[PDB]
């Protein structure tokens, strides 16, 4: 399934 | 078998003053799109977009959705962020694409895993082969490492892309597989054309077939027409299946000197046609 | 930094005259992704036209499929319009059956 991204 | 992927493309649009950002996630298993989740709803939720993928249950969609929803307002923060780093008026339309997946070879072990960033369509930061450390393309993108070393995130995400990146490629493929291995032949023929004068164009139509990936060649006699064959793109019929063409210009009655081969995965040897005026 | 969008305009199945068909209109290789997109018969903007979702490929660059459903003649002309950001003004690609 999908990850979470870092905020930038 | 080959090698197999699971792979997200995502998107986050700034339409200043004409609302939020536009987000948008794909899921793609062997480079077919089997999920995604489109912002510009109601009750925007994460959705099937191949038949195997109905299988998943209540629990899976709302899992995923949640996931999505979240992923979008922190990239609808990153929009703002970035018109920091880069000192952008607030007025503009910005975009920021991420690629996030992992390949896996018939082993079922990790072949490589990643995750790359684009701002305006320009790379912008990217996980190395060793999932270990980030490549900047910018000064502005030299921040952002920072901020994902000190608060430690390239093994957060090392993490995900050898496990459960791994685990859910295995668990789709064995539910995808009958579908994803799917297979169409290409039906192909010659047509021909008028030209000025004493010439006539030959051209080679591979049509209604997948995956989309092959090759047309045409032949003078056992040499391949390197130069100045004329062929497009590879396109979408709309119905799942791709067509192709690819075509020389011959003298005028010496178009039985030149033959088409078309060459496709799947089919039990590579065609080879030559005009046929009825 | 923008990407100039390709163009190709082409039926579904083979053209032949008086047989309904569909008409493609498959836009490649342009960002941003914001894009307008008609197509016209004879001069005319055709109102019923479908959109693929959009999606992006590895180089970054945005892809969509526009179609309509058609019946080709003889006499009759097809193109489809693009507009972009990239381009001081629309991009017309006319239909040619022969392609």
């Amino acid at each position: 399934y999908t990850v979470k991204f870092p905020n930038m | 078998m080959g090698p197999h992927s699971l792979r997200y493309f995502v998107t986050a649009v700034s339409r200043p003053g004409l609302g939020e950002p536009r987000y948008m996630e794909v899921g793609y298993v062997d480079d077919t799109e089997f999920v995604r989740f489109d912002s510009d709803a109601e009750n925007p939720r994460y959705e099937p977009r191949a038949r195997w993928m109905e299988q998943e249950g209540p629990e899976y969609w709302e899992r995923e959705t949640q996931k999505a929803k979240g992923n979008e307002q922190s990239f609808r923060v990153d929009l703002r962020t970035l018109l920091g780093y880069y000192n952008q008026s607030k007025g503009g339309s910005h975009t920021i694409q991420v690629i996030s997946g992992c390949e896996v070879g018939s082993d079922g072990r990790l072949l490589r895993g990643y995750q790359q960033y684009a701002y305006d369509g320009c790379d912008y930061i990217a996980l190395n082969e060793d999932l270990k450390t980030w490549t900047a393309a910018d000064m502005a993108a030299l921040i952002t490492k920072h901020k994902w070393e000190q608060a430690g995130e390239a093994e957060r995400l090392r993490a995900y892309l050898e496990g459960t990146c791994v685990e859910w490629l295995r668990r789709y493929l064995k539910n995808g597989n009958a579908t994803l291995l799917r297979t169409d032949s290409p039906k192909a023929h010659v047509t021909h054309h008028s030209r000025p004068e004493d010439k006539v164009t030959l051209r080679c139509w591979a049509l209604g077939f997948y995956p989309a990936d092959i090759t047309l060649t045409w032949q003078l006699n056992g040499e391949e027409l390197i130069q100045d064959m004329e062929l497009v793109e590879t396109r979408p019929a709309g119905d799942g299946t791709f067509q192709k063409w690819a075509s020389v210009v011959v003298p005028l009655g010496k178009e039985q000197y030149y033959t088409c081969h078309v060459y496709h995965q799947g089919l039990p040897e590579p065609l080879t046609l030559r005009w046929e005026p009825p | 930094i923008q990407k100039t969008p390709q163009i190709q305009v082409y039926s579904r199945h083979p053209p032949e005259n008086g047989k309904p068909n569909i008409l493609n209109c498959y836009v490649t290789q342009f960002h941003p992704p914001h894009i307008e997109i008609q197509m016209l018969k004879n001069g005319k903007k055709i109102p019923k036209v479908e959109m693929s979702d959009m999606s992006f490929s590895k180089d970054w660059s945005f892809y969509i499929l526009a179609h309509t459903e058609f019946t080709p003649t003889e006499t009759d002309t097809y193109a489809c319009r693009v507009k972009h950001d990239s381009m001081a003004e629309p991009k017309t690609v006319y239909w040619d059956r022969d392609m």
